[PDB]
């Protein structure tokens, strides 16, 4: 077993969340969002149409060139 | 992609 992982923090927050259920940003690795700070990007995005990576910066889907966006899936397991 | 909740 293991009683934890190395310590992750929340890009914004900065809150402990490894090993946790988090938003892992596809593209960098560092850019790591709870789900409380996960829920205000979705409601600020909201209006645009898309809701892009939560640092702000447009980070990359992988192997694309354009910003990746959550699902809708997500945004629901998000704020249930 | 997979997603993007751990
Ligand atoms: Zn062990
Ligand atoms: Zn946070
Ligand atoms: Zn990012």
């Amino acid at each position: 077993s293991l009683a934890t992982s190395a310590p992750l923090c929340c890009t914004l927050c900065h809150e402990r969340l490894e090993d946790t259920h988090f938003v892992q940003c596809p593209s960098v690795p560092s850019h790591k969002f709870c789900f409380p700070c996960s829920r205000q990007s979705i409601k600020q995005q909201g209006a645009s149409g898309e809701v892009y990576c939560p640092s702000g910066e447009k980070c990359p889907l992988v192997g694309s060139n354009v910003p990746w966006a959550f699902m809708q899936g997500e945004i629901a397991t998000i704020l249930a | 992609r997979p997603s993007v909740i751990t």
